[PDB]
């Protein structure tokens, strides 16, 4: 489906009721002059969808309650109303189609539309770009574990590996006890005890002491077997989820990075790949190598790239990651602010080539070269006499190109 | 300055009438018929009126979804830009 509007009420710089309208637009840019409230748009979106990245301070203050509602039209297309409220004591209320629910039931309704808070497959903050462009190989592995679902098996994985380690040395210990017992039997029998008992209750001590060593070993064997099987099952599920995500992203990254580095002067674009850093039978225990080289560049280390080149490589990875679990809509922070005109153009081209049914784009945009190409605009301005932000809309599909 | 250009067009239209429609201001600034106005021109003007409103020079009213935008003058319009 798609979002057709967000409704705000006393949210940050918005006094009273306001609407962030998208309609049937599959590419909306949110724009406005500095200090108009545009930046509060990200806040409202990530608030109503449940992102945790203070709760009393979101309520409008003239210098009392607030809520944000997302209105979503599925493929049927029926309406879904997702409202989060900030009450007078700072706690959150959740409503789905105007009925109260708890936080878990809220996320589940969103998950059913593939709006996945655990993978944040629907939103790119500005900070995500900096974080991606400076992360370690092991950070990237952990990110893929996170978005893939495999990270939820990590602690169970490590607990069961420890059980295997203990139950193993326990088996070896009880095996050596049984080897010593059966060795004491050979010595005790060469003692010719049949004669000693014919001319003794201790012979019954060895009876139950040997019977004990046998039962104890057989229990360590079965316990090690159970631990080994439990561990192998969790290991297989963790590997399965990780490999499925890694395979997708490794396949896509080559294409997305080209799309974002193609130009008239270099129509082939640059080259990127993902790879497991070290040889291993368990890929999720190694770091992931992300290497991207713009056109006509080729050195082993990426830190020699420019800030623009690093940003575009980071965006390509974020797109490739989020394509594994496609969100119906996609919210892009004000990344065009820091980009040169050539890169702003490439972002614009990428969006226009993907924005449509199945992938709605909502973009915070500072650069006209980007937002002048939208299907529609949301302008945010400050009404200073009323001390509130306000919104206007413009349908750009009515006007021509060139 | 882009805002200066828009500030002049609005003071002319709002000196006689109390309100002017955005699409009328856009035809005046584009110096062409509405059928030929381009997305780039519409976005430039749209951003310019948001700037003037944030500065307190004009008032903006839009009561329908993707509806006409009505612009009125403030005192500061004839003292700034």
């Amino acid at each position: 489906g798609k979002l057709i509007r967000l409704e705000l009420f006393n949210f940050k710089s918005y006094k009273g009721h306001h609407t962030l309208l998208f309609g049937d637009s599959y590419f909306t840019s949110i724009i406005g002059p500095n200090g108009s409230g545009k930046s509060n748009s990200m806040d409202a979106i990530s608030f109503v969808l449940g992102i945790k990245s203070n709760l009393r301070d979101l309520i409008y203050r003239g210098r009392k309650t607030a809520w944000v509602m997302a209105v979503y039209e599925d493929d049927a297309g029926e309406l879904h109303r997702w409202k989060r409220t900030i009450t007078a004591n700072g706690t959150s209320e959740y409503r789905i189609n105007d009925r109260v629910v708890n936080a878990q039931q809220y996320n589940e309704a969103l998950e059913k539309e593939n709006i996945l808070i655990k993978a944040r497959n629907f939103l790119v903050f500005q900070g995500d770009v900096e974080a991606i462009a400076s992360q370690s190989p092991q950070d990237l592995t952990r990110l893929i574990e996170q978005i893939s679902g495999s990270l939820e098996y990590k602690e169970e994985y490590e607990r069961l590996e420890e059980e295997v380690r203990q139950a193993t040395e326990e088996q070896a210990y009880k095996l050596q006890r049984r080897r010593a017992a059966n060795s004491e039997i050979k010595q005790y029998m060469e003692q010719s005890p049949g004669l000693e008992v014919l001319f003794m209750d201790r012979l019954d001590h060895v009876r139950k002491q040997l019977e004990q060593t046998e039962q104890e070993f057989e229990a360590s064997k079965a316990k090690l077997r159970q631990a080994r099987e439990s561990f192998q099952a969790v290991k297989q599920k963790r590997l399965e989820l990780f490999n499925k995500a890694f395979t997708h992203i490794q396949e896509q990254i080559t294409h997305v990075y080209k799309e974002l580095t193609r130009s008239e002067a270099y129509p082939l674009g640059g080259q990127a790949y993902l790879d497991i850093e070290e040889d291993t039978d368990t890929p999720f225990l190694s770091g992931v190598k992300y290497h991207a080289m713009p056109p006509l560049k080729r050195f082993r280390d990426m830190e020699h790239l420019s800030g623009g080149e690093k940003t575009m490589a980071a965006l390509a990875l974020l797109f490739a990651i989020h394509s594994y679990q496609p969100s119906p809509f996609f919210v892009l922070d004000e990344v065009d602010a820091a980009l040169d005109n050539a890169n702003v153009e490439k972002i614009k081209k990428y969006i226009r080539e993907h924005a449509g049914p199945g992938m709605q784009f909502i973009v915070i945009s500072l650069k006209p070269a980007l937002f002048q190409a939208s299907e529609s605009l949301i302008g945010v301005y400050r009404d200073q006499e009323a001390n509130t932000s306000r919104t206007l809309t413009l349908d750009l599909r009515k006007y021509r190109h060139h | 300055k882009a805002i200066v250009q828009m500030a002049k067009i609005l003071r002319k239209e709002l000196s006689e009438e109390k309100e002017v429609i955005f699409t009328d201001v856009l035809k005046s600034q584009a110096n062409t018929e509405p059928e030929n106005i381009t997305k780039r021109e519409a976005s430039r003007g749209f951003f310019d009126i948001l700037s003037l409103a944030t500065e307190g020079c004009i008032g903006l009213s839009q009561t329908e979804a993707f509806g006409n935008i009505k612009i009125d003058a403030k005192p500061a319009l004839f003292e700034r830009f």
